[PDB]
């Protein structure tokens, strides 16, 4: 399944994307069952000018901008409101507290000091102790034989 | 947070109860927590093996819950006494006992 | 250290948490335990010389 | 002794602050009486 | 004979036919290399528990940060704290000395004044 | 048709910062005033 | 030794940490207690069963050390609230109760 | 949803593609019509001891 989630809003900031939480809420969901990797954004173009053969001449792109961040399985400590709509969230691997966001499972902590997780210390190198042959078998006085 | 001590055994009773209740969600090493489903896809010969398995963690998960119960019933109880005590010999009277 | 262990614990929801929330718990009960009984005492009263 | 999995964590209250406790509880016992224990 | 842990010379001996040790509960605490015949320690890399110290969300959004029975050669450098109970990374010890406000263990408390965790 | 266009333009990739955002209802669970994980 | 009632906690602390570490060479009816070796020479499938039987009386043994050792802290802490009594009341007071 | 229980009619809100409500502790409390796009309830029909 092909799953889409859209939220439009209107912004006034300047550039880049703005500050407040909004949830996305989704369109549709397609039944394509095919595999996906690569995508492509498509572009509405202008033709300013037209020189004879270029095919390439006029191409004006517009005034606009577009991003594409990257999904990561991730656990979301979620806000419901009471008519069901989703109002924050924090991360959980993001740093420390985060962390105890998601293991105290509230929004707000008070003072203290909480225990959320662990930590060992992992192994670098394998090495692979076998017998290398020190005394080795007589197969040199078997198979060099100058007399069979 | 005047009153934490009379929060500490409501949020703690909640938790234990909610803990009860979540259990109820668990495989267990079964191939499903939820006990129609085994029952619609296998057959009375292949079914057993697993609801038993079922049988076997959720008993085993109140008992754990049974057992915490008694273990706090008895701080609680103790508490209680102490209440008494001191109701008698404060309320009913005036104590020599330091603090 | 066994992630095919791990994997299969996780199915036994959370018997481990609820030990470590045991645990703690009577781990914190040991420092009210001293500071009911020492710290008694508003200051720290010294004996003359 | 930490093993596997085994941990041992601190009292809050180090034995030297005990001390200090105990000095302190048995330093007023001698020069006021019970009355640190009741106010002043 | 896999494992994990740590590896150095072993003082113990061995007899000459001894392959391996086990001080308790079945894990080795020794190997015979194979080739070398050489004697080694097995003894496992450290391990221990986190914690996070808040003043409180409704303060600030700082923290401390334990790390159980670890001497943190081994590990943030804001001004790390090696203490009995783990190292601070996140507070800055002081000489001065308060009332405890947050227990980290050992005596060391924790505190939230001007100016972003003291220890 | 298949007019094509980017003939040299090959700028290093621009980043910016995506504060809190991106986050869709991933259920089809409706649920009152809680925190869910 | 006069001072045994100190003695008895370290001594009974220390007995349920030993068992509960000697539980770990115990296989509870798996063709092996220790874990690496099991992963070593079977495939997944028939592995699980074999790895679940450690999972369930592992489990079942720390259970039982915790439930003990809160037991013996509802004990510890009996003690620890009548030396706060004691002190208390002998310490910051004179005591009128007999013995 | 293979559930027991009673089953009166919803008064909450769903998003157009949402199936069921739920309550905490993983219950489901709401449930869509397949057929009709409607929302009920659902709550235990009644026990206890006697």
């Amino acid at each position: 399944y092909f799953k889409i989630y859209s939220k439009h809003t209107p912004i006034n900031l300047v550039r880049d994307l703005p500050q407040g939480f909004s949830a996305l809420e989704p369109l549709v969901d397609l039944p394509i069952g095919i595999n996906i990797t690569r995508f492509q954004t498509l572009l509405a173009l202008h033709r300013s000018y037209l020189t004879p053969g270029d095919s390439s001449s006029g191409w004006t792109a517009g005034a606009a901008a577009y991003y594409v961040g990257y999904l990561q399985p991730r656990t979301f400590l979620l806000k419901y409101n009471e008519n069901g709509t989703i109002t924050d969230a924090v991360d959980c691997a993001l740093d420390p507290l985060s962390e105890t966001k998601c293991t105290l499972k509230s929004f707000t902590v008070e003072k203290g000091i909480y225990q959320t997780s662990n930590f060992r210390v992992q192994p670098t190198e394998s090495i692979v102790r076998f017998p290398n042959i020190t005394n080795l078998c007589p197969f040199g006085e078997v198979f060099n034989a100058t007399r069979f | 947070s005047a009153l934490g001590k009379l929060q500490d055994v409501v949020n703690q009773n909640a938790q234990a109860l909610n803990t009860l209740v979540k259990q109820l969600s668990s495989n267990f090493g079964a191939i499903s927590s939820v006990l129609n489903d085994i029952l619609s896809r296998l057959d009375p010969p292949e079914a057993e093996v697993q609801i038993d398995r079922l049988i076997t963690g959720r008993l085993q998960s109140l008992q754990t819950y049974v057992t915490q119960q008694l273990i706090r019933a008895a701080e609680i109880r103790a508490s209680a006494n102490l209440a008494a005590t001191k109701m008698s010999e404060c309320v009913l009277g005036q104590s020599k006992r330091v603090d | 250290d066994s992630t095919e262990c791990s994997n299969l614990l996780l199915q036994y929801g959370s018997f481990c948490t609820q030990l470590n929330r045991a645990l703690t718990g009577i781990a914190v009960e040991q420092d009210k335990n001293t500071q009911e009984v020492f710290a008694q005492v508003k200051q720290i009263y010294k004996t003359p010389p | 002794q930490k093993f596997n999995g085994l941990t041992v964590l601190p009292p809050l209250l180090t034995d030297e602050m005990i001390a200090q406790y105990t000095s302190a509880l048995l330093a007023g016992t001698i020069t006021s009486g019970w009355t640190f224990g009741a106010g002043p | 004979l896999t494992g994990t842990g740590v590896l150095t010379e072993s003082n113990k001996k061995f007899l000459p036919f001894q392959q391996f040790g086990r001080d308790i509960a079945d894990t080795t605490d020794a190997v015979r290399d194979p080739q070398t015949l050489e004697i080694l320690d097995i003894t496992p890399c450290s391990f221990g528990g986190v914690s996070v110290i808040t003043p409180g969300t409704n303060t600030s959004n700082q923290v401390a940060v334990l790390y159980q029975d670890v001497n943190c050669t081994e590990v943030t450098g804001s001004n790390v704290f090696q203490t009995r109970a783990g190292c601070l990374i996140g507070a800055e010890h002081v000489n001065n000395s308060y009332e405890c406000d947050i227990p980290i263990g050992a005596g060391i408390c924790a505190s939230y004044q001007t100016q972003s965790i003291i220890a | 048709q298949c007019v094509n266009l980017t003939t040299r333009t090959q700028l290093p990739p621009a980043y910016t910062n995506s504060f809190t955002r991106g986050v869709y209802y991933p259920d089809k669970v409706f649920r009152s005033s809680v925190l869910h994980s």
